[PDB]
């Protein structure tokens, strides 16, 4: 039996529901977000969305309403998931630490039932006497809500209407009161009933079921004064409200189907409406004050507001300001404005959430040859098309790059007196410093009246007084701000020259050989308050200033030249206070104390690639908490900066990492950089909040993105995108792509929109007439929409659209692969295109076209005809693999630069996907799963071992090693074959066989071999085999890798331990939810390992932490169970961020 | 604009779901069955002693129910090639086999033959936990059942009488309340709510018996047919009322009936022949397509899109392409054979087919799990006289 490893990378990005209400506190706004299994919660500002806390829960997110209980001073939140966790969440927030409080959860998951066609829906009631579920047909789970129901069982109500689209509970009634839209035979009508918790029954409601739009879906609860409900339908809305009945069509809704709605104003006067097609449209309640003191809805009114992202919910914040949830593409948060733009529409997006999903396509590259590899993911369709990179890291924007090769040191100068931001940025080379003036954006050399140029700059930077000072190897010089000269100057007594320096507001400390000097800095004035000398010479030395403190700090760390340690001084007197062994083969390059989030640490960094870092008690200047990480095999330098209002480290290396905290731990993340040697901090008028990076031979001035454990980089296309590959020696991924154009009276068509294949910076049309010979019946046609594919070339270090080629009318090319062919160790696009037409069910003609891309042009270098349409292809040891139709054909590398076929595979329906691993093929079909083929070298064809019969409609598939192959299923589960060599008979050697059985929560779309953290490139370090990356619908990317027997016994106890007490969001048990899950049957999960579950452990708050682990027996790798602490669960997560 | 009908645009669509449309699905499982019964796989299972499996219907994705000649209701595992038996319900009064087995809509709900072969059992799904007593409505042996509603069922009999059963809300929401409550099932008490018979035209009045029972969900219509060489059309939307009769181009072996929901045909077995019957047709306006394998009757008939799959006495099973109007040809009618599962050398069998060691496994039922790629193949020797069994899943 074979054991697998299953964690997630980048946690799921797709909106699956949003709210707005009092969550935060009794007197804020505050803007919810339901991203599958994770909850995310932002605070409503006039500037936009501020994100507070992320946790992650145990199942997917599928009702998500906010609810005020008599006596709580704020709206509580209640979820329900998929997997039947229900349960009611409260904000919480002691000083800086914010968490989650679960009031109630339990699971009210039936042992029979069929789970509701209509999907999980869930309504609280105005008075919060009770939560309805509907779960199955038929049937109605309330959940009481008493005060002491820390279960939240649920029992369930007979309803005589199976098949309820949509449900919500009417205000304004003494009892408690549903009104729901069901779908008969005869069409759509709406019902409403009381109902009784004591008698399990449901009563007559206020009002008679009414006749309604066929197409009616949509259900708005409408709070007091109004009260009642809005029905929503195709064409029109109806508002039902005891006798009152109103009606509206309004045409401008007619042309797309209402998905989703939200509250607008706390009285209910307006609410939003979306779409799938993406039209935001606003619903007006016009009122009628009654005669009985009553208020009710006089008429309905509805505008057309602009265009957005395909929106799965919608939330209101204030001032105009509307959030639209995408679940198919980024989420947006618009404004609505009073006058219109030139097309008509009142939206104006102002900030954007990045969604990977859906994840079509996906492929890892080592563009930056560092052995980590690049992931490109290809997500959206349409105007919402583009290209994802991710990686295992925190990502910078470049911006300016100039020619400085050498540096050796970068400082921050403030230059103008009257300016709080940077102005000024100096060089540090060996015998001589540069200087470079900051311009907004522009960055240009320069010289500063004061400073030396002859001379090595070891630090510098800005000093109380509006002064300014730098450290060079002949003398210490404090410049004035203005006149922009020299004020004073002081000079080592020994006459040797400086080698290390440092700065703060007030305090100068200076390493010259073995001596070590203090100054105070005065205004006009340098004075020497002490010295030392140290046992050996001074590598590095810093007393940059920690936690809030003026630019002050009491201690210098250093480092020095021969036992390869770290010190802590006491200033003036330099007193040793602690000394730690660092060890390596290198010195200690750099020095440095930095604060995160108010916690004071220390680290350094050796010239052979080591970093060491500590907690830093500055009271007592005492290190501890020691951890080691290996970034790279050249020198590494360490700087503090300041950016996106926290304090962080960066690690200048040959594989260069930010030091950040999150959830008050600290987590080490690479850097998407080919190299960085010395870095600063940049915080001026046109780069506030940015870094100077100085690598071997340029300076590269850029920004720093999100930080988050994985960060995502978007390209916008504004096309579908289809397939995407890399190029190594071009350097360039390719992608397949289509746009949409409408056919005109000329016979030619006419884009709908602008594209990259529009866009590029070139671009080219094929020529070949192999498709010629037919055309489609409408191909003459007025109005009809075309879709046309294109092949797009884009860098893969700046990932801007280089070339663009487009295909042949009716030709659509449904699967690329770029990769060396034959002994030619250049590396060629290879597009499957096929002749497609809306008459033929099957194409039976196709062909497969070879690119180079070359010297800025992407030139055709063969096509080869072939019968069918190509589905798959795939890198295999040097040969062409491909997916034709029915069969699967091996195609060897001709001298002529030509694809010939040389065996094939016919034991198939359709070949959807290949991908390879060493000698063995992994074939994805359309309804049979996964094929396991064998290839034999010597006898130059195709075996064919074994097959799943489990049947499954495969989206992708992969190898993880010889006998482990990954696949996943449609239900949201995961499962791998294995090759049975146990087996004596042919049923079981023909029979793939399961080696476990995984409930992941998502669809996965795609997969891919490689990972986003460094690889082991054939190495058997790794304690796990294989490494394998699947992309989801929901812009979910995970990592499967191969477990020894070991591995999987000691983490299968760990998971079962750490299931009854990981006190996740909701406390929903994490055993259920990660059960195979099917709509027939639920079966505890074997043979995987969730690597999810440990990583939890990182969202909590400490405060749950302390509980988890008490009492909780945690295995460290060793074998031997003692009893867990806070820091051990961290720092295996650390070592779980660090392998995927 | 032209309707899309490529597999193409699925594809990529489905990489999306960007309201990716249904309409392809009709497609993508008609390519499949016309290439899938050429590649699959046989899969056989030791059933033991049973006599024989005359009935069988895909519970889960891993296992698939099968009703016996001795009453014996169990389950083959095909995930994992095990047998699992479920205890045979008693009736309310203590007053063959099972030659029928159907599920409800919404799958929630097995029907099957109780302990005695007149009562109707009730079984709950996925559980097996019972559900209801065994009825006493019928006078004879239940020869077919089929589920005309979530909640109603109707049962044939050998002396042409169909059984009207139903359960109402209260009956239902208690039966469930207490499997979801109690962890010990509780069954309860049922009766038929009525009693009709076929029609009598102009046929054989004396052979009236149903053998076979099938529900078109799309019109609520129950299909039936005798062995008296009619066909009989019954409306089943909310009460069971006579709509139409045809005639059957033969009368002999008329023992299964299978409805095409793509295309509203009704497929009735014969000694020989399989007829296409449509409601909307005249009564003499009936096809007939010869499954080749004559003299030895067709004993089973399903559809899979717009495949039709026949299993003969001789233990194989035929596919016909109703697009082409033709047999399906193997890559010479494209056929699957049972293997030779368990025979029963009883007293029986020496008493009366002594001259011969070993007959072929009929292909008494068979069934196409949900995606269409797993054909379950199940039954026994063909003579009436003789006992065994046969059970494989063909993938």
């Amino acid at each position: 039996m074979s054991y697998n490893y299953v964690v997630t990378a980048q946690k799921p990005t797709a909106v699956n529901g949003c709210v707005t209400g009092h969550f935060t506190s009794a007197e804020d706004l505050n803007l919810l977000i339901a991203k599958n299994t994770r909850l995310e919660i932002y605070v409503v500002t006039a500037e936009g969305l501020r994100p507070v806390k992320e946790v992650g829960m145990y199942g997917k997110i599928a009702v998500m309403e906010l609810f005020r209980p008599k006596g709580e001073s704020k709206d509580l939140l209640f979820i329900l998931t998929a997997k039947y966790n229900a349960c009611i969440l409260e904000y919480k927030q002691s000083g800086e630490s914010i968490d989650i409080i679960t009031r109630a959860h339990g699971n009210v998951q039936d042992r029979i039932g069929r789970p509701s066609e209509t999907g999980i829906i869930g309504i609280i009631d105005p008075e919060c006497r009770m939560i309805g579920l509907r779960l199955y047909d038929g049937l109605f789970k309330v959940i009481p809500l008493d005060r002491d129901n820390k279960e939240l069982k649920a029992f369930n109500i007979r309803l005589e209407e199976l098949h309820v689209i949509d449900v919500k509970f009417l205000y304004g009634c003494q009892a408690p009161t549903i009104c729901f839209v069901y779908q008969d035979p005869q069409g759509r009508h709406v019902k409403t009933y009381e109902v009784s918790l004591r008698e399990k029954e449901f009563n007559k409601g206020p009002w008679k079921q009414e006749n309604v739009e066929a197409e009616a879906s949509m259900v708005i609860a409408v709070p007091e004064p109004f009260g009642g409900a809005i029905i929503i339908g195709q064409e029109s809305i109806t508002y039902h409200n005891g006798d009152k009945y109103l009606a509206i069509a309004p045409p401008i809704i007619k042309q797309s189907t209402i998905v989703c709605h939200n509250r607008v104003d706390p009285n209910g006067s307006r609410y939003l409406l979306g779409d799938m097609e993406g039209r935001l449209f606003m619903l007006l309640l016009e009122k009628e004050e009654q005669m009985d003191g009553t208020v009710t809805l006089k008429d309905l009114r509805v505008e057309l507001l602009g265009e957005t992202s395909i929106a799965e919910c919608l939330t209101y914040l204030d001032n105009g300001v509307v959030f639209v949830g995408s679940r198919l593409g980024d989420s947006q948060l618009v404004k609505l404005n009073v006058d219109s733009n030139e097309q008509g529409s009142y939206v104006v997006a102002m900030e954007t959430f990045t969604n990977l999903g859906p994840i079509v396509d996906m492929c890892v590259v080592d563009l930056e040859r560092q052995g980590q590899g690049q992931l490109v993911t290809c997500s959206g369709a349409f105007k919402e098309g583009s290209l994802r990179i991710i990686r295992n890291g925190i990502g910078i924007h470049e911006h300016a790059s100039i020619d400085l090769p050498g540096i050796k040191g970068l400082w921050p100068l403030r230059s103008d007196p009257n300016r709080e931001t940077d102005d000024t940025l100096v060089l540090s080379f060996v015998g001589q410093t540069r200087v470079l003036m900051l311009n907004g954006e522009e960055v240009e050399e320069t010289e500063l009246m004061g400073f030396v140029d002859d001379q090595q700059t070891f630090f510098c930077g800005n000093v109380a007084h509006q002064q300014l000072i730098q450290i060079t190897s002949a003398s210490v010089r404090l410049v004035s701000q203005e006149p922009k000269a020299l004020v004073s100057e002081w000079k080592e007594p020994q006459a040797k020259n400086i080698s290390v320096a440092s700065c703060n507001s007030s305090q100068v400390v200076v390493a010259v050989g073995r001596a070590l000097y203090y100054l105070q800095i005065h205004p006009q004035e340098l004075r020497q308050i002490s010295h030392t000398e140290m046992e050996h010479e001074v590598a590095c030395l810093d007393i940059t200033p920690l936690g809030d403190s003026n630019g002050l700090s009491p201690l210098c760390a250093i480092g020095l030249w021969t036992d390869i340690s770290a010190r802590i001084l006491k200033l003036p007197s330099f007193e040793l206070l602690h000394k730690e062994m660092l060890g390596g083969e290198i010195i200690p390059r750099s020095i440095l104390m930095t604060t995160f989030e108010s916690s004071h640490y220390l680290l350094c960094a050796l010239g052979d690639g080591a970093l060491f870092y500590f907690g830093l008690n500055i009271e007592t200047g005492l290190l501890s908490d020691r951890k080691k990480v290996t970034l790279g095999t050249q020198p590494t330098v360490l700087r503090t900066f300041r950016s996106l209002s926290t304090t962080n480290v960066f690690a200048c290396s040959d594989r260069p990492t930010v030091i950040y905290s999150s959830n008050h731990k600290l987590v080490f993340s690479n850097v998407n950089l080919k190299e960085v040697n010395y870095m600063c901090p940049l915080n001026s008028d046109g780069y506030p909040d940015s870094l100077a990076l100085a690598n071997n031979s340029t300076l590269t001035i850029g920004t720093i993105d999100e930080i988050q454990k994985l960060h995502i980089r978007t390209v916008p296309l504004y096309e579908s995108p289809r397939k995407i590959c890399y190029q190594e020696v071009s350097q360039c991924f390719g992608v397949l792509s289509s746009r949409i154009e409408v056919q005109d009276t000329s016979g030619g068509t006419t884009a709908l929109r602008p594209s990259a294949s529009t866009q590029a910076l070139s671009s080219s049309v094929s020529s070949s007439k192999l498709f010629s010979s037919s055309t489609a019946p409408h191909e003459t046609s007025f109005g009809e929409e075309v879709e046309v594919h294109n092949l797009l070339i884009i860098d893969q270090h700046t990932f801007e659209v280089l070339h663009a080629h487009q295909f042949l009318q009716n030709e659509y090319a449904l699967s690329l692969v770029s990769c060396k062919l034959g002994k030619d160790p250049n590396t060629y696009f290879i597009v499957g295109t096929a002749m497609v037409y809306p008459e033929e069910a099957e194409p039976k003609q196709g062909r497969i076209v070879v690119f180079q891309y070359s010297d800025g042009k992407l030139q055709t270098v063969a096509e080869k005809e072939v019968k069918g349409a190509v589905y798959s292809m795939v890198e295999f040891n040097g040969k062409l693999l491909a997916s034709i139709n029915s069969t699967v054909r091996l195609y060897e590398w001709t001298t002529e630069k030509e694809l010939r076929t040389e065996c094939n595979h016919y034991n198939n329906i359709m070949a959807l996907y290949l991908k390879t691993k060493g000698d063995f093929i992994l074939v994805g079909d359309l309804m049979r799963s996964v094929l396991l083929l064998a290839y034999k070298p010597m006898e130059g064809n195709f075996e064919e071992i074994a097959r799943d019969f489990n049947p499954n409609w495969m989206s992708a598939v992969e190898i993880l090693d010889d006998d482990n192959f990954l696949g996943a299923e449609n239900a949201f589960n995961l499962f791998v074959c294995q090759k049975d060599s146990a087996a004596t008979t042919d049923e079981e050697r023909q029979h793939l066989q399961e080696v476990g059985l995984f409930h992941l929560g998502e669809f996965v779309n795609v997969f891919c071999h490689g990972s986003l953290v460094m690889q082991n490139l054939g190495e058997t370090s790794t304690p796990t085999q294989g490494s394998v990356l699947f992309g989801t619908v929901n812009g979910m990317i995970g990592l499967v890798t191969s477990l020894s027997e070991s591995w999987y016994n000691l983490l299968l106890d760990m998971q079962n331990r750490l299931n009854k007490v990981i006190k996740s969001v909701g406390k929903i048990e994490h055993s259920f939810w990660r059960s195979f899950h099917t709509e027939r049957k639920t079966e505890p999960a074997t043979g995987f390992i969730d690597g999810d579950l440990i990583e939890s452990f990182l969202d909590i708050s400490r405060p749950k932490m302390q509980e988890v682990v008490a009492n909780l027996q945690y295995d460290d790798g060793s074998g031997m169970k003692r009893e867990a602490t806070a820091d051990d669960l961290i720092k295996v997560v650390e070592e779980l961020t660090r392998i995927h | 604009p032209p309707v899309k009908r490529s597999l193409v645009y699925y594809l990529k669509n489905r990489e999306v779901r960007l309201q990716n449309e249904t309409s392809y699905s009709r497609v993508l499982h008609g390519y499949a069955a016309q290439q899938l019964p050429s590649l699959l796989k046989e899969r056989e299972f030791h059933l033991g002693t049973l006599n024989k499996v005359f009935a069988s219907q895909w519970l889960n994705h891993r296992q698939v129910v099968c009703g016996t000649k001795c009453n014996t209701l169990f389950v083959v595992d095909v995930q994992t090639s095990q047998i699992t038996k479920i205890p045979i319900l008693k009736d309310r009064e203590p007053g063959c086999g099972i030659h029928a087995i159907e599920l409800n809509p919404s799958r929630t709900l097995l029907a099957t033959g109780g302990d005695n072969p007149n009562s109707l059992a009730i079984y709950r799904l996925p559980t097996l936990d019972p559900v209801c007593v065994g009825d006493d409505g019928h006078k004879d042996w239940i020869f077919s059942i089929a589920w005309i509603s979530d909640t109603m069922a109707v049962s044939g009999s050998r002396d042409g009488s169909m059984g009207l059963w139903e359960v109402t809300d209260d009956v239902l929401t208690k039966s469930d309340a207490r499997h979801n409550v109690s962890r010990v099932p509780v069954y309860a008490h049922i009766t038929h709510k009525a009693l009709k018979d076929i029609p009598k035209e102009d046929t054989n009045p004396d052979n009236c018996k149903v053998r076979a029972l099938a529900f078109n969900n799309k019109n609520k219509e129950l299909g039936a047919v005798s062995l008296d060489g009619y066909f009989h059309l019954w409306k089943a939307e909310n009460t069971l009322s006579k709509l139409l009769s045809t005639k059957l181009p033969y009368c002999r072996e008329n023992v299964c009936l299978a409805y095409g929901s793509e295309w509203s045909v009704y497929a009735v077995g014969s000694q020989a022949h399989v007829s296409f019957l449509d409601p909307r047709q005249p009564s003499y306006n009936v096809k007939s397509v010869c499954s080749r394998e004559r003299g030895s009757g067709i004993r089973s008939v399903s559809f899979y899109e717009h495949i039709i799959t026949v299993g003969t006495g001789q233990g194989s099973l035929l596919f016909y392409d109703i697009r082409a109007q033709r047999f399906l040809e193997e890559r010479e009618n494209l056929k699957l054979t049972t293997g030779k599962g368990w025979l029963n050398h009883d007293e029986t069998w020496r008493n009366y087919f002594s001259d011969i060691d070993f007959f072929p496994n009929a292909v008494y039922t068979h069934c196409y799990d949900s995606s269409g790629t797993k054909l379950f193949v199940a039954g026994g020797p063909l003579p009436s006289g003789l006992h065994g069994n046969y059970a494989g899943l063909w993938s």
